[PDB]
């Protein structure tokens, strides 16, 4: 609805929806679903000085979205 | 040096009508409800299948025209030709509709309304609720309204039966 | 003033042709012999209102 | 970007692994194919999904 206007895309716009609808699982089986929508990704590229250096061009966390 | 693409490997292909060819009169949907590349429904034969898109709710029967739907968080009604219905809910998606009498619903999530909880989607309301009242800005504002929609539909789906 | 109606319906029967020939390109065919044959049965009512005419005008 | 290409590994079968290819056009000429699957008879198979 107003999320388009703001620059959210429509993949993010899902990955809301499947956190929320996940969080309304019964207890007992929040658990097999909710492995299905925990982040657990980064982005990173070797620096210079043999480390790492993580990028924050997209996020990762649908709060920060 | 060619490399196979990787739909060489699936042998279920969508078969289409040719659009100058006799028409069929078919009593089944071919339906197909698939979750984060699964399915829970494999070339199923249902009587009727009801889905909500943006526009409004669909009623599927053998013989629908093509079309393709983009559906939002709300559940989704398979009936068998039994009679007997499974309700589940979904949280978005596709659902691709054609005149062979195939549907295939690809969903991001579909589960099954009685996993569901009521007393926990009410209460999940009302913290995002105080959030919304508190959200930082307009865009934190807009995500917190995505969480109350799916909510309410899943309240809403709860409490109509 | 019966054609009023008349040439009106003959413009909706193509204004659907155009649109049906854009979301099914590959049936042209079909649709324009539809089209003609709505038209004649229009034109037919045209010719019933313009005997009319002309029988109330030439007698 | 002309294409994004995803080159991975399918399981065949427990001793087979081969590599496969996802090749994904960007919108621009995905909806000109999309576009000319439609109108001509080319793409016969696209022609009803296109339009």
């Amino acid at each position: 609805s107003s999320w388009r206007d703001h620059g959210i895309s429509y993949l993010k716009y899902l990955n809301v929806c499947t956190e929320t609808l996940h969080s309304t699982v019964k207890e007992s089986r929040r658990a097999k679903y909710e492995r299905w929508s925990k982040p657990c990704y980064t982005a990173q590229r070797p620096d210079g000085a043999g480390g790492q250096e993580t990028i924050d061009k997209v996020p990762i966390h649908t709060k920060d979205y | 040096h060619d490399l196979p693409e990787g739909f060489e490997f699936m042998e279920h292909k969508v078969v289409n009508k040719d659009i100058h060819a006799p028409h069929e009169n078919l009593e089944t949907l071919r339906l197909t409800l698939t979750r984060q590349d699964e399915f829970l429904l494999r070339e199923e034969p249902v009587k009727c299948v009801t889905v909500t898109g943006t526009n409004g709710e669909y009623g599927i029967y053998p013989g629908h025209a093509y079309k393709i739907v983009q559906l939002n968080p709300s559940p989704l009604t398979v009936e068998y030709t039994d009679g007997t219905t499974k309700k589940y809910f979904v949280s978005g998606g596709f659902a691709h509709i054609n005149n062979e009498g195939s549907c295939d619903v690809n969903t991001v999530e579909c589960t099954l309304l009685d996993d569901l909880d009521l007393a926990i989607a009410e209460k999940e309301l009302a913290a995002q609720q105080a959030a919304l009242g508190s959200a930082k800005d307009d865009k934190a504002k807009s995500v917190v309204e995505i969480r109350i929609s799916v909510i309410e539909a899943v309240i809403a789906a709860l409490k109509h039966h | 003033i019966a054609l009023a109606g008349v040439g009106l319906g003959i413009g909706t029967i193509f204004g659907n042709l155009l649109v049906a020939c854009a979301r099914q390109p590959n049936l042209t065919k079909m649709l324009f012999n539809y089209a003609i044959l709505g038209f004649a049965l229009t034109e037919a009512i045209g010719l019933f209102a313009l005997m009319l005419a002309f029988l109330m005008l030439f007698s | 970007a002309d294409r994004y290409q995803v080159i991975f590994n399918r399981f065949v079968s427990a001793g087979v692994q081969r590599n496969a290819v996802y090749n994904i056009p960007s919108y621009e000429k995905w909806k000109e194919d999309l576009a000319d699957a439609a109108s001509s008879d080319n793409q016969k198979n696209r022609y009803l999904f296109a339009n």
